[PDB]
This record gives structure tokens, C-alpha cells and sequence, in this order.
């Protein structure tokens, strides 16, 4: 549905600015891991998704096929705007 | 202290006859810009077809055995790159024979300042010393026609108080750095150019001398771009490629770059070898090696695209080369890579840059090949030079390749045993200078070569500052294999990064012979430079206290 697209604008919030123990984003450093490593697959914790909200962990447990699709989208705009390139790698 | 043309008009008329010739000029030493200088010169005689000897010389102590046993019908004689610091007249001697002297030495360097004895009291020269540093040059000037020849106790006295006032002035000359003013190759081709020789590869022959040091400095050579740029402006092959044509088909100017091997090795080996970003990336740390990898995140260079060989990388990236690291690098502070090079193409064989060219030829000398044993490895090395000579020539590349495949290696050795130092943080910062020393490392042979630490000394000089506050202090390296103990220790200069306020002038020189003069300790100047000397194990420690005081900077 395209009322999922407003859940990337949130989602996206949840992949850069998002910050645990003291600063230092840690999904941020994963980007940036590969990032130098261009290994891509990008890895988030369900602990910390689950932690933001409960809303999307459930999205987790009922729907996970198109959301997954709509999301790596997305994670594929932060790397984008963490790394102007990858239109050629992968 | 003669014009070009004029040195070149006498070393004419005292030439040719029967028998031809004779004239030995003396390719000297192990320095690039030797090569490149007497090449074209080879050249040029070879163009009036003039006779000639040709001599490799390695050990300056070398030269004795050879100007003092073989001299017959020779009434003139060439030297290159020897004689600027030590004077020959004193070390030959010479013993003048028949004025109007029957031979003339004419001697080439670009080393200063110049012996004393040499300029003036024209004997065996007929000096080089034209035009750089002419000057004055006035210390020199009245460093003679004041001595020579030099109510009357009060002007006893003050005859002496004068003499002595003399030399102070005259010691602070002659004690002093020794820095290459201008590549003695440039030179020649100013004495080329008024003869009127255009020669295309003999202009090659200059880009080869001129880029023979910048590994080390310019100094004035940031400059000298006038001068060579202009005369890639006084030709051209074509007006417009006619592609290619397979031949003329010559040199050309490009966005050429410090980086290392960037057309004859893969990319990503080219920066992780590459001497400038050695340094300001920090490439033996793991923590920074990384670093790289996120410069390659930021071109949207594959991994895999970096590390395959740079013929065969994709077109799109070649286009882009130019531009994405004006993209990127800017931001890494590595915004000093991109110099405007000259890159000679053959075509269908490739195209070679200036510097890679030259790292080619240094490839070769040292590899790709108790006194019987130093001996026999110089003459190894002297037999090596004309392996390395023939490179230069166009109709042989076959073997200019066997020179790259080594370039390569001899980093792969250099890098691996640099980084097996700084792990170890084997540096001394001591308190006048930095120094170091090698007590153990893997495949000393590649060493034995002077060149050799001059490059590994030049990567580790350039490592341990970017700058990296403060205090740029000369480096001190040593290596040991065989010949007992020979302990090889070459002197070095400090590197400023890019922004170069003064030559600084290289004080080993000086430091090492206050040594020889004092207790002398298994101390060994054989080596033609002045910078670079021979120390055994049992003497070197002291030596090393000798060195550390008294600090002459």
C-alpha cells in the first residue's frame, strides 16, 4: 500500500540518527563498515528496532516479505547520502 | 666558468684525429641522471661520429685504479657528477704537463658547493660550474686573489688579523650541505639546444633527468617546468590525432600522479605501494589500510575493479580518472597527487609515465643483474648498469618490462620490511636528530645497494613525517648481510610536505668527516656520495655516540 511509504520516511530516521551507549550511532558505522568492506549485506538489530518501536517488530511478525523490500530501498538511500555512489557496486 | 658551445668547440678540436680519439668520459655514478645526461651525450658524439670510451664507475676511491693505470693517447676527458665536492688535482695529481695544457677534464656535476681548489687555478678544468651557481659566489672569489699569495710588526699583524678574517669566511664555504642546484641533464640540453639538436627522445632524455629526482625534492625544479614545458611547445608529431599514428606517436602532457605504477600494476596495489600516500593515510597501521578502502568506497571503485591490472580496466573509469579524484581525494588532504607529467607514448605498446619509467631503471640497478668480495659485488653492480642502460633504448622495450616486473617486487620487499619497523617503533627520536637502525630484516641482498635505502630511507623519511609536528630531523638507516660486517649507513634529508621554504642542506657530510678526522673508526667514504658510508659492527656504536655529539646542526 502507499501509506507503507510514509513507514520508510519513518524508518530511515531509525537507520542514521539513531544513537545507543553514550553517541555513536552504531547502524551509521555499519554503513560506513560496508561501506570500505562493499560486503552488502547491511545488518540490523531486532533488539533496537523493536526497542524504537513496538509497531514495526509486529510488522516483523505478521508481514516481513514487501517490507523488506521497502526497506532495503531505503537503506540503500543512506548509503546513498553516506556515500554519493554504489549506482555501481551491486 | 665557459660558455656551453665554446667547452663544446674545444673538446672538438682536441678530439678527432688518427688514431680517434681518445676520450674516456666517466658515467658517474649510480645516479639516474647520469645515464640520462650521457646518453644524450653518447648521442650527440655518435652524431659527429666521434670515438669514445665509456666508463661505469661505482667507488670514488674506484676511480684511482682506473684515471692512474690506463691513460695513453687521451688528450681530453669527461668526467660526470664527480669532482664537485673533493678536488681531483690534489687526489690525481697532476703534476701539470707541457700553459695551453694537452688534456682537459671537463667535469659535470650538480653538486655544491664546488671544491675550492677546483674553480680557480685552471689546470685540469675547463669546470662545469656554468650557470648555476656562478654567482657570486664571492666567498670563493676572494677566497684566492686575497691568499695568493699574500712599523712593519704592526702590518705583520694586521696582515695576519686579515688572512685569518679571510678564512673564517672561506671555512663557513667549502663546510656545507651537499644539494644538486639543477639536474646536470638540463644543462647539457642547453648546450644541446645551441648546437641545434631537437631530438625528440634526447628531449625524453631531459624529462628522464629532470624526474630522476623528484622522488627526492625539485628544488628549483617546481621551476623548471617553464623550461621543459615550453620545449614540448617547440614540437609537436601531429597538430591532431590521427589516431594514433602508429608512429610520432610521441611524448605528451597528462594528469599524471606521485602515485605509484599506476599504469604497469593494478590500482589498489598502486595506492597501498604509492611512497606520498604511504604516509598521509598511515597504510602499516591496519586501523588506517581500511582508510584506502573507504577512498574506493567514495570513487564507487569496485574492490575487484581495483585489483585488476590497469590495462584492463573499464573505459567509464578511465574517463572519469581525471575527475572523481578531484571528487574525492580533496578530502583526504591527499589534494597534492595530481602534477602536470609528461607521458611518452609508443602506442600499440602501451604508454609510459615520466616517473614510472625512471622507477624501471632504478628497478634495474640493483637487481635482475675480504676486499675480493666488495670488489666482486661492485663489479656486480657495474656489469647490472649496462643492463640498465640498454632500457633507455627505444628498439629494446622486451627487457624495459623485466624492469617493472621488478619495480613491483622490490616495493612488495620495501613496504613489507618498512611496515616490519614501525610495528616495532625502532625509531629514535634521541634529542638533536631522528635515527634508526636495522639490526635484523628479511632479505638483506635487495640492500646492498646504495639506491636500494635511499628509497626505503626516502619512503621511511616521508612515513615517519606528513608532517606530523614537529621538527623535521635527518633520518639514519644501517643493514648488514655478508662481507663482514659492512654495515652499510647512508646519510638522508628531511622531507617538508609540499610547502618547500628551504633546501636545508644535508649535514652528514660535514659530520662524517669531522669523524674520519678524528679517530677514524672502521669509517669508509668508498662510497662516491658523500652522505653515504661504511662502518664495521665492533666500531659502529662508538661512532653512533661520535655521531650523536658534538651535533654540528
Amino acid at each position: 500500500p502507499n501509506v507503507s511509504r510514509t513507514i520508510a520516511r519513518e524508518l530511515k530516521s531509525f537507520l542514521l540518527e539513531y544513537t545507543d551507549e553514550t553517541g555513536r550511532s552504531v547502524y551509521g558505522a555499519r554503513i560506513r563498515t560496508l561501506g570500505e568492506m562493499n560486503s552488502e549485506s547491511l545488518e540490523v538489530n531486532y533488539r533496537h528496532l523493536a526497542e524504537s518501536k513496538a509497531i514495526l517488530a509486529l510488522f516483523l511478525a505478521k508481514c516481513p516479505e514487501e517490507m523488506l523490500k521497502i526497506f532495503d530501498l531505503v537503506a540503500m538511500e543512506a548509503t546513498e547520502l553516506h556515500y554519493p555512489d554504489y549506482a555501481r557496486i551491486h | 666558468i665557459s660558455q656551453f658551445s665554446e667547452a663544446y668547440n674545444k673538446i672538438l678540436r682536441n678530439s678527432s684525429s688518427a688514431s680517434s680519439c681518445q676520450l674516456v668520459i666517466f658515467v658517474s655514478c649510480l645516479n639516474i641522471d647520469a645515464l640520462c645526461a650521457t646518453k644524450m651525450l653518447s648521442l650527440l658524439f655518435k652524431k659527429q661520429l666521434v670515438q669514445s670510451q665509456i666508463v661505469p664507475i661505482f667507488g670514488y676511491s674506484e676511480l684511482r685504479r682506473h684515471y692512474s693505470q690506463l691513460d695513453d693517447n687521451i688528450n681530453s676527458l669527461l668526467l660526470v657528477g664527480f669532482g664537485g665536492v673533493i678536488d681531483l688535482e690534489a687526489f690525481l695529481e697532476i703534476d701539470p704537463q707541457e700553459q695551453s695544457f694537452r688534456r682537459d677534464i671537463y667535469v659535470l656535476d650538480a653538486h655544491r658547493p664546488w671544491n675550492l681548489d677546483n674553480i680557480f687555478g685552471s689546470q685540469i678544468i675547463q669546470c662545469f660550474d656554468d650557470g648555476t651557481v656562478d654567482d657570486t659566489l664571492g666567498e670563493e672569489k676572494e677566497a684566492y686573489y686575497k691568499l695568493l699569495e699574500l712599523n712593519d710588526l704592526s702590518k705583520r699583524k694586521q696582515r695576519k688579523k686579515q688572512i685569518h678574517e679571510y678564512e673564517g669566511v672561506l671555512e663557513e664555504y667549502y663546510s656545507q650541505g651537499t644539494t644538486v642546484v639543477n639536474s646536470i641533464s638540463a644543462q647539457i640540453y642547453s648546450l644541446l639546444s645551441a648546437i641545434g639538436e631537437t631530438n625528440l627522445s634526447n628531449l625524453w632524455l631531459n624529462i628522464l633527468g629532470t624526474t630522476s629526482l623528484d622522488i627526492a625534492y625539485a628544488q628549483v625544479y617546481n621551476r623548471l617546468y617553464p623550461l621543459l614545458q615550453d620545449e614540448v611547445k617547440r614540437l609537436t608529431p601531429s597538430s591532431r590525432n590521427s589516431v594514433k599514428t602508429p608512429d610520432t606517436l610521441t611524448l605528451n602532457i597528462q594528469p599524471d600522479y606521485y602515485l605509484f605504477l599506476l599504469r604497469h600494476s593494478s590500482l589498489y596495489d598502486s595506492f597501498y605501494y604509492s611512497n606520498y600516500v604511504n604516509a598521509k593515510l598511515s597504510l602499516w597501521n591496519e586501523n588506517g589500510k581500511k582508510r584506502l578502502h573507504k577512498m574506493f568506497a567514495r570513487m564507487g571503485i569496485p574492490l575487484s575493479t581495483a585489483q585488476e591490472t590497469w590495462l584492463y580496466m573499464d573505459h567509464s573509469i578511465k574517463r572519469e580518472l581525471g575527475i572523481i579524484f578531484d571528487k574525492n581525494l580533496d578530502r583526504y588532504g591527499l589534494q597534492d597527487i595530481i602534477r602536470d607529467g609528461f607521458v611518452r607514448t609508443l602506442g600499440y605498446r602501451g604508454s609510459i609515465s615520466a616517473s614510472e619509467f625512471v622507477e624501471a631503471l632504478t628497478a634495474l640497478l640493483e637487481v635482475g643483474n675480504s676486499a675480493q668480495k666488495l670488489t666482486n659485488l661492485r663489479k656486480r653492480w657495474v656489469s647490472n648498469f649496462w643492463l640498465s642502460w640498454d632500457a633507455l633504448d627505444d628498439r629494446k622495450v622486451e627487457l624495459l618490462n623485466r624492469g617493472i616486473q621488478l619495480a613491483q617486487d622490490l616495493q612488495r620487499a620495501i613496504f613489507n620490511t618498512g611496515v616490519a619497523i614501525l610495528e616495532k617503533k625502532l625509531i629514535k627520536h634521541l634529542r638533536i636528530y631522528r635515527l634508526c637502525v636495522l639490526q635484523d630484516g628479511p632479505d638483506l641482498d635487495l640492500y646492498r645497494n646504495p639506491l636500494t635505502l635511499l628509497r626505503l630511507g626516502n619512503t621511511l623519511i616521508e612515513c615517519c613525517a606528513e608532517s606530523e609536528d614537529k621538527q623535521l630531523l635527518p633520518m639514519v638507516l644501517a643493514s648488514i648481510d655478508e662481507n663482514t660486517d659492512t654495515y652499510l649507513v647512508a646519510g638522508l634529508t628531511p622531507r617538508y610536505p609540499r610547502g618547500t621554504k628551504k633546501p636545508i642542506l644535508n649535514n652528514f657530510s660535514m659530520a662524517f668527516q669531522q669523524i674520519t678526522a678524528e679517530t677514524d673508526a672502521k669509517v669508509r667514504i668508498d662510497n662516491f656520495e658523500s652522505s653515504i658510508i661504511e662502518i664495521r659492527r665492533e666500531d659502529l656504536s662508538p661512532f653512533l655516540e661520535k655521531l650523536t655529539l658534538s651535533g654540528l646542526l
